[PDB]
Order: C-alpha cells, then structure tokens, then sequence
RNA sequence: CACGUCCCUCUCCAAACGAGAGAACAUGCAUGGGCUGGCAUGAGCGCGUGGGGCCCCGAGGCGCUGAACCUUGAGGCCUCAUGCUGGGACU
RNA sequence: GGUAUCGUGAGGGUAGUACGAGGUACUCCCAUGCCGUGCCUCUGGUUUCUGGAGUUUGUCGAACGGCAAGUGCUCCGACGCUAUCGCACGGUGGUUAGCCAGUCCCAAGACCAGAUGCCCA
RNA sequence: CGGCUCUUCCUAACCUAGCGGCUAAGGGUUGGAUUGUUCACCCACUGACAGGGAACGUGAGCUGGGUUUAGACCGUCGUGAGACAGGUUGGUUUUACCCUACUUAGCUGGAAAUUGCGAGAAAAAAAAAAUUUUUUAAAAUUUUUUUUUUUUUUACUUGGUACGAAAAAAA
RNA sequence: GGGUAAACGGCAAGGUAGCCAAAUGCCUCGUCUUCCAAUUAGAGACGCGCAUGAAUGGAUUAAUGAGAUUCCCUCUGUCCCGAGUU
RNA sequence: AAAAUAGAUGCGUAAGUUCGCAAGAAGCAUUGGCUCUGAGGGCAACAACUCAGAACUGCUUACGGCGGGGAAUCCAACUGUAUAAU
RNA sequence: UGGUUGGCGUAGCAAAGAUCUAACGGAACGUUGGAUACUGGAGCGGGGAAGGAUUUCGUGCCAACGGCACUCGUACACGAGUUGU
RNA sequence: ACUCGGGUGGAGGCCUGUAGCGAUGCUGACGUGCAAAUCGCUCGCAUGAUUUGGGUAUCGGAGCGAAAGACUCAUCGAACCACCU
C-alpha cells in the first residue's frame, strides 16, 4: 500500500468552463482597511530568472544572492467600466443590479458579439442614450441607493484593455470583463472608490506592491485527452504487460460492483481552473516607454528591458506596466491570468520578506542566449558582415 | 538544501578515502523515508550504508557508513548554479560521521564539507 | 488509350516498354496503328522511339580504379575480408610455385643448370626453400658457383 | 424579418472529433528585412606529404569567411517593408 | 422570446503530511522527504527545425548540389514537450484528533424572478 | 496460488496526535537476499516498518513463477498397463465493437418537470433625498425651450475615448 | 531335477564398488563450510540414504547443447521512474 | 526483453582434455585520408593486385554487415531424430 | 428450413516503403509525355514441370464480379489464336 | 632410435553463415486473423543419418515410425466412405 495518486478535491479533471481564470472566492471584507480592489487581470509573458540576496535569519542562503525564477505578467490598466452590488439572502448573495459607466470603450463592447464588425453595434447603446436623461440618471441614481442600503458586497466591473496591449500574439480584441471586489470600509466608502473609479483606468501598482503577494488563478495549459500516467502519475506497467503498458490495471473490484469515482482514468488533463497561493512580486514594472530602463536593479546599473532579446517567445515584448512574481505561474504563454488579493494570512517570515533584485535576467529565450543585451552581443561579435554588407552602402549613398 | 538523488542504492560509488577500501557498495540511505517502489537514493553529503566491494579484505564484507563527498548526479544549489562531478565518490565513517580515514582524495563537494566538520577539514578542496 | 502499340513498339524496337517512347503529341495516328507493320511505320516515322537505357557511369568507379593501382583505400580499416579470402594461400602457392618449377624448367632447357640440380632445386622448390623467383634466381647463381670453382 | 448566432474562411492560449479561444479589412495572411538563436566557417576562386616535366598533380591548410545556411513552421520576436485581399444557414 | 455577458452557489468533491535541525521545555524559526497543484527561466532528457556540420557505401559523367541506405550513420542543435533530473506554491474558522464550514475543485436537473447588454417582425 | 497494478473500507493502534492504560481510522506504514509464493526468516533504512475486509479485492487488466493434460526422467508402489496430494524438466492465457459503472467530451429539451389557460418571487408593495417634503412641460395636441450628444476645429498608458464649443435634435 | 539374473527382478540372498538432501532425501529451508549487507537458491562437504547403487547399469567424463541451474564481468529504460520523437 | 560483443591485422590465449581440442578462449592493440616507397611476374631482344612500409594529414570514433565473455553444477557423450497445430 | 433483424454505417478494409504532373480520354479511372521512386539477377525479371484449361489476343464492355473506384480487368460479350521429317 | 621448424594438401555426421530445411525464444504480432497454425525478429542444422522433383512400394482389428501413440489427404489411443442404423 502507497499513498493515492492524485488530490481528489481537483476533480472532475474537466476543462474550464471559463479561461479568463475568474476568481472564485475574494478575499474577506475587512472594514478596518480603507477600501481598495482585490484583483487584477494580467497576460502571462514568460519567464525568466533573477538573482537576489535571501536575508532570512537561519538556512544556509541568509546574505547569499539566489536565483528564482519569474514570470513576467504584461498588465495594462483594467478599465472599471460598472459597478455590482450583492445583497446577502438566506439562499445566497442575489446582485441587486449594476450601474455601468456613462462610456464603454470598444474592446469592452467586442466582448458582446462574436462578430462585432459585421454586427451593428449596438450594444450599451441605449444605456448610453438614457444614462444621459435625467430620467436614466435618477434610475442610475436608485441604485446605488439600493447599494449603499441593502448591499454587503461592492465590485467593480473590469476588463483589459487589449488595445493598449498591443500584443501581436494575443489575438483576442473582446475586452477581458471581469467583476473585482472592493474590499474595504463601509458600503458608501466602497460606492465611493467604485463610483470616483467608475471609468477611470486602474494600474496594478495601486492594486498591488512589490513584495507582497497575489494568489493567482488561471486555467492551467491544455493537454487533451491525457492517458492516466500523464493525468494521475499512475506507475506504468512492466514492458510484459500485454493490453498495454499505461494503463491502471485494476480499475475497481468485485465490489462495489462498478468503477469509483476515485480510481483514474484517461481524459482531460490541463485547462483546469487553479488558484495558486502566495506569489511573492518581485516588482511592479511601468510601461516601457515610461520607464524604458526596467531591469535595471541598483546592482545591475546598464539601461535595459524586462523583454529577453528575442522577446517572450511566443508573446514578444513587453510593451506595459507588469507584475514580475516569483515562480511559475499557471496557464500558457499570453493566457490572461487573473491574480487576486493574497486571502491566506501573508503574516509569514517568508511571505512578509522584501524583495530587493540583484540582476534582472534579459538573455534570449530560445537557444542559450550568452548576452544579457542586444548592445553587448554587438559588444561581443563586434562588426560583421551583415555591417560590411550594410556600412558600404550607407557610404555609396 | 535539495541535492537530485544521485546514487540509489546498488550503487557502486568509489572510495574517495585514505583507507584501503577501492570503492562502496551503496546498501541504504540513512534518513529513507521510503515511498513504494522508490529506491534509496544517497546524495551529496548523505550518509550511506555501504560494503566495499573491493579493496583491503578487512572492510570487505561488512556493512560500513560512508558520506557521499561527489556526485556526477549534478544538482543545482540555491545559488542558482548547477554543477557536477567527474566521479562519485564517498568515504567511509563511523555513524557518529567521523571519518575513518586520514585524507580525501580529489575535491569534497561543497555540501559534503558543510554537513561533515571532519569531512570539510580533510578534504583538499570545497567545491 | 495506345497501350497496343506500346506492346507492339516495345517488341519491334526490341527493348523494353520502359525505353520505347510514344509521342504523346500525337496519340491519334499512333492510335491506329493495329499491325506490327503499322506501327514500324510509325517507328521510322518518329511517333515512336526508343529512349536511351538510362546511365549507369563507370566514372566514380575508374577514378578509384586509379587511386587503388596507386594503394588508396587499402588498409585495416578498409578490410572486411580475411587475408586468405582477401588473397587465397593456394592462390599465391601456386603462382609461386609455377614460377619456380617453370625457371627450374628454362634453366635445364638451355641447360644453365644441371639435369642433376634440378631435382635438387625443384625438390626444394616445392618446400618452399626459395621465396621468389629471385630467391631461386640467385640460388640458381649461387648453387652452380659453388660448382665453378670444381 | 430584426438583433444576433452559426457554418464556410483565417488564427491558436484549444483540440480525438464536437467544444474552446479569437479574427472578421485586422500587420490578417503572405513573402522580404531586421532581430534572437542555431550550426560552424559555404561556393568560389586565390602553406603543403611528396610527385611529374618554372610551373603543373596534391589530402590537408590558409584568405576573403563568426562565414554559408537555417531561424515559426503544431503556429520565435519587431510594423520593420512591401504584397494580397465576405457567402451561406438559422430565427 | 431570442442572443449575449457578468455573477449566485444549493449540492457534490476536498489534502496536505512527515521528519530534522535551530532557538528556548511550548512558542518561534530553518531545511528536507513524501504528497499535491502547477510551470519550463535555468539544468537535464527528447529532435522529423532530417536545422547546421561531418561522414560511409551506392548514384547523379565530374566539381557543386544532391540523392538512396524505410531518419544511413556521428556531432552540435532551437521551438516544444518534459524531470522531484529543474522550478514555484500548498490559507483558515466553528464545534466535539475527529467533525462541520471555508479557502480549493465541479457547480441551476438547485431549472437562479440574480443582475445586465441588445433586438423583441 | 501468488505477485504486480490501482482503488477502497474496517480497527481488538505499529507510528503519528492528545492525554493519563485510554481515547484516536485522520495520514503513513521502507528498500532488499533466498524461495512461485503467502508465510517465515534475514540485511538495511525507518517515526514506524500493525493487523485486516473488499468473491481468501483485482487474469476479456497483466504476468504465468506455483498448480500445471499430453512428452520425458527419478524414487517408491504395481506381474503389467500404469499409479504417487513425491521430486524433476518442457508445456497455446482467446473476445468488448453490447449494457452499465466510470472517465473526459458535446448537444437539446424542461417549472402541471414537455400538458392547463393549474396563476405561489427569499420582489416591490410619484419618486428621491434628507417618514416627510420638495421637485419634476405648459398653454390653449402643438409649440417652445432646455439639455444632451455629436461633430468639427487638461487627465487619463501616450492613437482614442472623456469632459471643453457650438449646433442640432429630441423630449 | 538341473542350469541361467548384460532373464524379470531382490539385495534365495541380505546393497559390494561407488555415488547423494543428486532430476532420486519425507523429515527438510537437514548440518557444516563457501558465495551476499542479507541467500528456502547455488557450489562444496557430510550421510540415521522415508525410498541411491551397479547394462532395471554405477561412477567419472574432455568436446557438443536454441537442454536445467547458479554466479560473474560487460551491458543496458528491467528497474528507480518515467520522459521525448518516429 | 533490450543493450552489449562484432570486420580484418598483429599480439596473446586458462583450466580441463579422450591430446583432436578447449579456442574466436580470455585479453589488450592498430585500422581513415592522402602523397610515396618496397616487394611479389610474363614474353621476347607488356600484365596483374595483393602485402608491406613512410611521411603528411583527419576524426563528430561517424553506412551496411558482423561473436558478448567467464566460472561452475545437473542431464545427454557427440552430429542426428522427434509430439504437423501448446 | 426460408426470410428478416439489433449490434452497425459499426469492427474494420493499418504486413511489403509512392506517387506527382500536364495533356487527352470519358457521362465522370485509364493512355501518353515528364517527374519520382521501387523491384534489385534466389527480382512484383525471362522460360518450363505439376496444376489450371481459354485465363491467351483483339475489339467492346463494365449490369454483376475485381471487399474503395474504374473509363481499366484474369470479369462480361463477340470474334480470333496454338502450324514441326 | 624419429623427433623439432616450415610449407603443402583439403579431411571432417568440423565451425560461422547464405539458399534450402527447420523452429528455440519473445510465452512478441495475430488470435471471429493474411492464415481452420500465419506474421515479425531471434534462433537451430546447413558435406550430410542433408534437402529436394518425379516415379514406385507399404494402410485400417492395417500401414509406417531414430518411437511422440507420432503420421496414414485440416480426420487417428484405430482414416475415410457407404451401409447394418
Ligand atoms: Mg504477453
Ligand atoms: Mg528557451
Ligand atoms: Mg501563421
Ligand atoms: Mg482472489
Ligand atoms: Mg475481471
Ligand atoms: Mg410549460
Ligand atoms: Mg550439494
Ligand atoms: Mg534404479
Ligand atoms: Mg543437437
Ligand atoms: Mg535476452
Ligand atoms: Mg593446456
Ligand atoms: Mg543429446
Ligand atoms: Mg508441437
Ligand atoms: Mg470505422
Ligand atoms: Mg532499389
Ligand atoms: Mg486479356
Ligand atoms: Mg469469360
Ligand atoms: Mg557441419
Ligand atoms: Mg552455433
Ligand atoms: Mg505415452
């Protein structure tokens, strides 16, 4: 006898209904804080690693620089576009309606059709016209009275803004909608930042803070119909088996006279929902352009770009503000991948640790990549013939 | 920290040490908590039952303790670093960990010298 | 659908069907073309021909016929064959042996050398006493000078 | 018939097939370039075992030459540049 | 009534575990093992990019370029896949270790008068 | 038979946990040599290497070592052919494409669970803002006035949307 | 009545030479030694041989063996513990 | 089961033995390319293509094909035959 | 005994590497050219025995058969064909 | 006294291994198959007591057997056919 092969509270394997990666449970309501937003949806880059120096009283690495790895998640500002109330009821939180923005940008308006340029557009285009007369904005301003009364929960309507991603390689154009909970003070004090919010662009940076961590939900790579040694890590059988060799050989007994839903099977594997726990931020990054020398640590001074120098493969550069967490992240390059408000204590040794970088890494992803920047791989081959072939013409010009 | 298990047991690492044992026989890693089918792995500075399998007749045939010092096993250290050996090769100590012999042969692995006080001093290099 | 005269060119240009050639321009007049006597006409009258048989080159072939005059491509590690089946024992006895028992046999012809010697060279010759023909060349010199100063 | 959905078509974070995600004139696709990588110095002409009669034959070597080629394709990056651009079903 | 979007969450699943060291004999630390959930930056493995090179015999008259050897074979090899062979992570509350609830996973045949967008010939 | 494989359940609890033998089924309970084995015994680890059920769990899952038909050998028995739960050796492991279970994967209906029109909401019981008071088309169906949105000529991540203005349209 | 066991056979005679827990030994995983960290295996001894043994051939045998069996070196995905490709 | 050995040449080759063997025992070693050299004959008064050697140079150890080896015990001496279809 | 059925348009039709192109044909697979491979002389080669006995050949045909298809066939129909001191 | 080199020669129910004849192992494929015994690789013999065509002889209470009750037309511890039935 060995332990079971799989954790059965993940189950059914089934693909997500969903890939948007939706949190399932926001973290709990503390009225004691001021209010704030508990989520932020973010694309996946890639990874890369970093160097840093662990200070953590006791282990072997105290004062010695370590090197995680990290994903890079390109986050342009969600765009708060509504605001949702819950009132509780004995059968369960029922929304008591939401108040959307006077202005919908386009990529959210994408995200009500299938076809959108063959479409007529129309949607929120009544809200629009009666959002505008008074009689609409009484009508907008009853329900925030129902907020502010029978409300317990307050969330903003996001999405992403794959406009201002300007990935090449996220193809999607529908905006990434998504409600994300203020928790916070009292209701009005959560009406309030949602209202103040209510069409303004919010940056992951006023959402988060280096160091602190995220829980990270999104639905995990997809791997088809996986075969039960993939899907459960069930030790195959001996090269004599005969039917086959990756299979359980003994799907159930005699009794109960039928296969349990705990002995595994081949099916969907990946493309499950997840929430991961605790993700340290080893940094908030603003947009390229605003802050072009990303990468740049205080012990690694040379101008540089948290983009490698082939770019993400398969996503390519980081154009946005990003959230760089330690480890892996769940879901494919470019996934959306929504990362909420740590709900586990964070009053952890760990968890609590500041996180001062060492040495942002920038090599190529794909193949070894020896330079740590496109100016010093130059620096290395120096001219060649590509420049011969190129510094020539220049001068018959 | 995490060393990759290197030498499972049925292993023949060689014998690092001064004393006339040619090589171990790796028989148990103490410290096993044992899954199934898993074999016993020694590591880097693992403590190791093992039986020189040649050498001089009076280590021959019974069981013996033996720290592994080298690893071609390569493992990666927090720092980040990845790194290997030419050979693996343990040397053989009392299950205190004192070792019994005078002087390691080739270089002692970092975390073998770090985990064996005696180990470290005798080691020629710390790698 | 010229498939007869296919048969029928293949026949008459003696050759296979993979080497007569009907024009594929003009598949009528090949078309009726029912006798062997038809499609001779055709022959001559180029609807039909023979191709070429495709090439087999010798040229890589004779270049290393040189290179292995000069002993290119002779060594250990280009020996499959067992030094015997390489080049027979027998094969070289033989030659060797020939060409003692036919020196023995000029010699006694012009009488360089004694009726007597001779069974004393090709008794030896035969154990293989002499190597070459050079061995026995000399001996030959050797064997009779020792007879000239008696 | 509206809104719209779907098919066909294109893309892939999806995928046994359905489903999914997307697109829907869009740097979308296509080549090209630049890049990131890979390999490892192309073709071609222009020191050397000896050899043949100052040249010729000569494996190898040198020089142009980190060259040549390959680099998104079950689907690296860059807009960098040019090229090409709806029908059906349903209610 | 369509279509679409955001959610609700009854119900069901459900998981973390162990060891050691430190510190001072609880707390508090710090590593590891197992388990589990992922991920692929690195490192290893994997090559039908038959990518690039080398190379063997056959072959294309030859060089070049190939080609055949069911991927000829050897070297390196990206993408990708993957390994406790790499790496990240594994949270609470209430009741009597259990147990229940939660977090976590599926979640309206639990038929959600929940919200919402659009059109309602 | 056994193993392997996988799941699961029990506890007269081996370890772990809490106590002071008791509770405690939670999670875990090793790797090997001999032998088909189970079992036992050993070696080593271990916090420990507990005992069991599930058709002595599990062969259209396997393996086929045990048992193992015909061949053959030996011992014993038999006059013999032949026998031996004695030993030895060699000795085809078939089929799911059905139903259900299960595992993923889709589609579509449905609230008199497809009907009745058979009518029940965890809804509200002139409207909104600070229970009562004040404000939101007017004047004689049409006209006029006001407000809001769209088009043209600073603050937001920085290409594209907002408020600016002015004009037109709708209420 | 006689003869005959290289007749069937036994060990009338009482198992000789040999050989063995042997493909033959129940007891039994015998005992000892050797092999391993550990050996119901093996080899080698031993012989209270349930029930060895002499052409129902005994013993021993180099060479031979797709025969049974044990171990060794090499080797490896058999395995740890699976992964990738076709 | 797979891997492994592998061709040729030169070395070297144990027990045991019926003196034949065992034996390809085992075990090391060298091997390409190239430009040369040497050797080995015929018929009169031109023909092979093997072996050998030498420099120089190359290796990514890079087709196909091609033994894994050893130590022991049981049985049968050997090659053979033989239950077509366990 | 005959017929019919569900399973079921399912299980399969996965051994021997392979076709591509244009032109023509045709009502729509063949034919030719080219390309590309294969067999690889113990051959998907060329002749015979046994056996078969018209399968041969041409024209036509493709209803049925050639387990897909056929315009093609060893199939179907018609006409031919085998020569010895 | 008949030994030690070296060659020669080509022996052998000799060896490696084709063809051919088998058929050990994978207890592999297949296992309502290609096949009422096949396929793959592996393997065994392959100058011999070898393999093989034709012919011929010997069979059913029988034949034939290097002996497995093996084989005697997919039939054998007594073929097959008909009959008694
Ligand atoms: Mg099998
Ligand atoms: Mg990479
Ligand atoms: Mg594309
Ligand atoms: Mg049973
Ligand atoms: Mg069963
Ligand atoms: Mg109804
Ligand atoms: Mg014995
Ligand atoms: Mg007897
Ligand atoms: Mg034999
Ligand atoms: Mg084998
Ligand atoms: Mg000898
Ligand atoms: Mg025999
Ligand atoms: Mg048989
Ligand atoms: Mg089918
Ligand atoms: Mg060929
Ligand atoms: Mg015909
Ligand atoms: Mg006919
Ligand atoms: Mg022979
Ligand atoms: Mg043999
Ligand atoms: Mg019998």
């Amino acid at each position: 006898e060995h332990p079971r092969h799989g954790h059965l509270g993940f189950l059914p394997r089934k693909r997500s209904r969903q890939i948007r990666g939706r949190v399932r449970s926001f973290p709990k309501d503390d009225p004691s804080q001021k209010p704030h937003l508990t989520s932020f949806m973010v694309f996946k880059a890639g990874m890369t690693h970093i160097v840093r120096d662990v200070d953590r009283p006791g282990s072997k690495v105290n004062k010695k620089e370590v090197v995680e790895p990290v994903t890079i998640l390109e986050a342009p500002p969600m765009v708060v576009v509504g605001i949702v109330g819950y009132r509780q009821t004995p059968v369960g939180h029922k929304t008591i309606g939401t108040v959307w923005a006077h202005h919908t940008s386009v990529e959210f308006r994408r995200r009500f059709y299938k076809n959108w340029k063959q479409s007529a557009q129309l949607a929120f285009t009544k809200r629009k016209q009666f959002a505008r007369t008074t009689e609409g904005r009484l009508a907008e301003a009853r329900t925030l009275k129902a907020f502010a009364k029978k409300a317990d929960i307050i969330r903003v309507v996001a999405h992403t803004q794959l406009r201002k991603l300007r990935n090449n390689r996220v193809g999607v154009k529908k905006a990434h909608v998504s409600e994300i909970q203020i928790n916070g003070g009292t209701i009005a004090e959560k009406i309030e930042l949602a209202k103040s919010l209510l069409e303004k662009e919010v940056r992951i940076d006023s959402i988060f803070q280096q160091s602190e961590t995220c829980d990270v939900c999104a639905v995990t790579k997809g791997h088809g119909f996986t075969g039960v040694v993939k899907r459960w890590g069930v030790a195959c059988l001996p090269r004599k088996t005969h039917r086959g060799l990756r299979k359980v050989a003994c799907i159930g007994a005699w009794h109960p006279a039928r296969v349990m839903y705990t002995v595994a099977r081949a099916g969907q594997h990946g493309y499950h929902h997840r929430t991961h726990l605790n993700k340290k931020i080893y940094q908030l990054g603003r947009a390229v352009s605003m802050e072009p020398n990303q990468a740049t640590t205080t012990y690694d001074l040379t101008a540089k770009s948290i983009t490698p120098m082939g770019g993400f493969v398969g996503y390519g550069t980081v154009r946005n503000d990003y959230i760089m967490l330690k480890g892996s992240v769940a879901g494919p390059r470019r996934r959306v991948i929504t990362l909420r408000r740590p709900m586990a204590p964070q009053t952890s040794r760990k968890l609590t640790e500041q996180i001062t970088l060492k040495f942002i890494d920038t090599s190529s992803k794909i193949g070894h990549g020896r330079f740590q920047t496109k100016k010093e791989k130059s620096q290395w081959f120096g001219p060649l013939k590509k420049d011969r072939i190129r510094r020539e013409e220049r001068l018959r010009k | 920290f995490r060393v990759s298990l290197a030498l499972p047991v049925g292993a023949v690492v060689n014998c690092a040490d001064n004393t006339g044992a040619k090589n171990l026989y790796i028989i148990s890693v103490k410290g096993y908590h044992g899954r199934l089918n898993r074999l016993p792995a020694a590591a880097l500075g693992d403590i190791v039952m093992a039986s020189v399998k040649k050498g001089k007749p009076e280590l021959r045939r019974k069981v013996l303790n033996a720290v592994i010092i080298r690893q071609r096993k390569s493992w990666r250290r927090k720092d980040g670093t990845v790194i290997y050996f030419e050979d693996n090769a343990g040397v053989i100590v009392n299950p205190k960990g004192e070792m019994k012999g005078s002087g390691i042969a080739g270089p002692v692995a970092k975390e073998a010298a770090d985990l064996w006080p005696k180990i470290s001093s005798h080691a020629p290099a710390i790698v | 659908s010229l498939k007869l005269q296919a048969r029928l060119a293949a026949d008459i240009l003696r050759c296979g069907r993979h080497r007569v050639w009907l024009d594929p321009n003009e598949a009528s007049e090949i078309s009726n073309a029912n006798s062997r006597k038809s499609v001779r006409k055709l022959i001559k009258d180029g609807l039909i021909i023979r191709k070429p048989v495709k090439v087999h080159s010798r040229s890589r072939w004779r270049h290393m016929k040189e290179a292995k005059s000069m002993g290119r491509h002779e060594g250990a590690g280009r020996r499959e064959g067992t030094r015997e089946a390489r080049m027979p024992s027998k094969e070289l006895w033989m030659r060797r042996l020939r060409i003692l028992r036919r020196l023995l046999r000029k010699y006694r012809e012009e009488k360089k050398i004694d009726r007597h010697i001779y069974r004393e060279l090709y008794v030896k010759a035969k154990g293989n006493v002499f190597r070459n023909k050079r061995n026995l060349m000399e001996h030959i010199h050797k064997v009779k000078n020792e007879k000239k100063k008696e």
